[PDB]
RNA sequence: UCACAAGGCUAAAACCUUAUGAAACUCCGAAGGGGCACGCGUUUAGUCCGGGAGUGAGGCU
RNA sequence: UCCCAAAAUGUAACGGAGGCGCCCAAAGGUCACCUCAAGACGGUUGGAAAUCGUCUGUAGAGCGCAAAGGUAGAAGGUGGCUUGACUGCGAGACUGACACGUCGAGCAGGGAGGAAACUCGGGCUUAGUGAACCGGUGGUACCGUGUGGAAGGGCCAUCG
RNA sequence: CACCCCCGUGCCCAUAGCACUGUGGAACCACCCCACCCCAUGCCGAACUGGGUCGUGAAACACAGCAGCGCCAAUGAUACUCGGACCGCAGGGUCCCGGAAAAGUCGGUCAGCGCGGGGGUU
């Protein structure tokens, strides 16, 4: 249940990395694929699909990826970890990180 | 009496009264201005006096209960290991605890009721009435 | 040989050495691997940059100054503080 | 098969029959969970397989073998043992499995009047006692080895007997009146 | 958790009002104690290396 | 292990209680997923608990065994793949009169699971143990009585 | 922090929680819809997972009300107690001097401080 984004959150050992968390918020057809940073309660990057998607919304799923990986690179944020919800890491969720993992 | 199962064996030490109000179920009661050791048979004793002579009511309320094993010198010894469980059972009783409490019964047919139990009991005692509310 | 048993019933010799405890408190300067706390379980969590041994013992990963973290009672954790 | 029937006639009828202000809030058939409890009496290795065949034909789904919680009781009564089998229905898979019920298992009963009417599982479920086996449809004498009985379970969306009740009588429900 | 006092209640377990006991019970919890840093002070010991020991029956409050 | 033990540690008794001299190639590594005991109402074997169903439900369950601590964001319960139940080491501590005993970040060689951050040098932890001497077996080729071999020894490993 | 609001995520684990009453829908979010394959249920697309609208905000979520329950909780006095000094054969008890609970009572709360993106002020 609810059990697994708590799971797969306290499993990213958060500071004792140094890395930064990349959320993704795949329940619905509009993300926020956010790029949070641990000790600063503050969050640097994030790319979305609410505003403007281009019609695809399951399909839109490399598009945010590789726009984040775009939106990242200007700010340096070389150095990241993904953090799914309950999310299966299989087709909206997986896509959006091979295309981060290729876009930078 | 005694009670119905448990540990075996316990300890020993004192300090002033701790859960014993002074009304509740009764009119009248009982009160212990010495700490002692309040043996089973001794209450036993206290019941039994008051039962008599209330004759037919049994409205005396027994507020305290014999909690705790005490142990005996089988014959002589002391080479060998701990001692016997069955001595007697005991209610460690410290001064202001209620022992015991009546209903319905007169004030005299109280006063006297109790003077006869004291004269059962190891440790000096008072009769008590009302105006204690502290919870209800 | 009787039929009485081979274990005689009611003993109590019966104990062991046994130690334990908090090793270093909130405000020391601790070097690396200096243990923190002995424990049984969980009673003090690790921390930040605070390992846990595989009975439970809180080592130090990097040298500073101990702080202890008690939150609200149940959830507690030592952590390292570093004076550099 | 069905749900078209499940609206045209219960749908709007409930809406007038109640007061419903919306289409989600009208009762629904969440579930039929078909039961056997075997085993304790009939404990053979034999008894798990004959149960599954009689099982996949008429729901036309693989049944679980739900094992023994582990209790030590007194009686028999051990730790992981085979010894009653589920099956979950949802969708087409309880809709064909209830459809062969009302027109062809229901009235196919011997000492048949109808079901007990009474406020079952009190925040709106219903719960089926079926006494006997050889009564159903694809369940016949000259494919099985003896006899027996079992029990089936309705879940609904209703929030009370009295919303859940209404609901299967519309659907087709034998009562004893 | 275990033990337990008067009553309600129900088909006794539970449950409710009033009421308690606890080394091996604890929702709480002191005074004290212990570690560390500092010495605002006042003192005067300590540590380490090497020679020689004796003592490892204690007694009362 | 618990209590005695006087809220740091430690602390005696022919003081109060109880367990151990193992077990597990999965009960280990890892990666996934799952969430308990009990009650009430309703249901074919049954009818006291029970296989099912729905409400309540920090745990009243579980954790191979004793107990205490601990634990559901799992240490509980399922599965996929795998043996890190590795070799060479050990910054710095715990703890002991010593001899022992414990925890251990990090480095190398080779790997295992994972997409990856990573994690793994046995098991949730605290019991399942036995110095040294003499000898068994596998390896190694260090000594070897003038020299070269060999017998014998030494060194790792391990059994009694 | 333009003022509101919604979705993510956080510090903070009850002064943040529950129940009960209500406001919310075409912006967001949920169910819903179908699903043959990726992939999945020791049985079932309940769940994961894939392809999308309407329909309905029912249920869930979000916000707002309220002190019935939880939760927090004084002041006063007390228990106890460091130190000082005593009584009693004893169980036990006292006086001075500072430290000072627990329970209860008054009363307090239907939280508070962030970062990012989305939508409105016709
Ligand atoms: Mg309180
Ligand atoms: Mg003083
Ligand atoms: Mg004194
Ligand atoms: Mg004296
Ligand atoms: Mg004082």
């Amino acid at each position: 249940r609810r059990k697994l984004r708590t799971r797969r959150k306290v499993r990213t050992t958060t500071a004792a990395s140094g890395r930064l968390r990349l959320s993704v918020y795949r329940s619905s057809k509009h993300i926020y694929a956010q790029i949070i940073d641990d000790s600063r309660g503050q969050t640097l990057a994030a790319a979305s699909s609410a505003a403007l998607k281009s019609g695809n919304k399951t399909d839109t799923a490399a598009a945010v990826g590789k726009a984040l990986a775009a939106a990242a690179a200007e700010k340096g944020i070389k150095q990241v970890v993904f953090d799914r919800g309950s999310y299966k890491y299989h087709g909206r969720v997986k896509a959006l990180a091979d295309a981060a993992r290729e876009g930078g | 009496k005694r009670t119905k199962f448990r540990k075996q064996f316990r300890g020993r030490m004192t300090g002033d009264a701790k859960g014993g109000d002074y009304v509740a179920f009764g009119d009248y009661g009982l009160i212990a201005m010495e700490p002692a050791w309040i043996k089973s048979n001794q209450i036993e004793a206290c019941r039994i006096v008051m039962s008599r002579h209330f004759r037919r009511g049994g409205k005396i309320y027994i507020r305290i209960f014999p909690d705790k094993p005490v142990t005996k010198k089988p014959a002589e010894t002391r080479m060998g290991k701990g001692k016997g469980a069955v001595e007697y059972w005991v209610s460690v009783v410290k001064p202001g605890r209620v022992m015991f409490e009546v209903a319905g019964v007169t004030e005299e047919q109280a006063k006297e009721a109790f003077r006869l139990a004291g004269h059962k009991l190891p440790i000096q005692t008072k009769m008590v009435k009302r105006e204690v509310y502290d919870e209800a | 040989a009787h039929k009485k048993g081979v274990g005689s019933s009611k003993n109590g010799r019966d104990s062991n050495p046994k130690y334990l405890g908090v090793k270093k408190f909130g405000g020391e300067v601790v070097k690396a691997g200096n243990i923190l706390v002995r424990q049984r379980g969980t009673k003090f969590k690790a921390g930040q940059g605070v390992g846990m041994g595989r009975d439970h013992t809180l080592f130090a990963l990097s040298d500073g100054k101990v702080v202890f973290i008690n939150k609200g009672k149940g959830a507690r954790f030592i952590s390292i503080e570093a004076a550099q | 098969q069905l749900k078209t029937k499940y609206n045209d006639q219960v749908r709007p009828a409930l809406m007038q029959q109640f007061g419903y202000s919306s289409v989600m809030a009208v009762p629904r058939i969440e579930k039929i969970v078909v039961n056997e409890g075997l085993g304790s009496s009939k404990e053979d290795s034999k008894a798990i397989d004959k149960a599954a065949k009689e099982l996949a034909l008429i729901t036309l789904q693989k049944p679980i073998i739900t094992k023994a919680k582990k209790s030590i009781s007194n009686f028999k009564l051990r730790q992981g043992m085979p010894v009653g089998i589920k099956v979950t229905l949802r969708g087409e898979r309880m809709y064909v499995f209830l459809e062969k019920l009302i027109n062809i298992g229901l009235p196919r009963i011997r000492d048949f009047r109808g079901i007990n009417p009474n406020a079952f599982d009190g925040r709106g479920n219903y719960n089926l006692g079926i006494k006997e086996q050889l009564i159903f449809p694809e369940i016949t004498y000259d494919m099985v080895d003896k006899t027996r009985g079992m029990d089936i379970t309705i879940v609904t969306t209703a929030k009370t007997d009295e919303e859940a009740r209404a609901l299967l009588q519309s659907m087709g429900l034998p009562f004893r009146k």
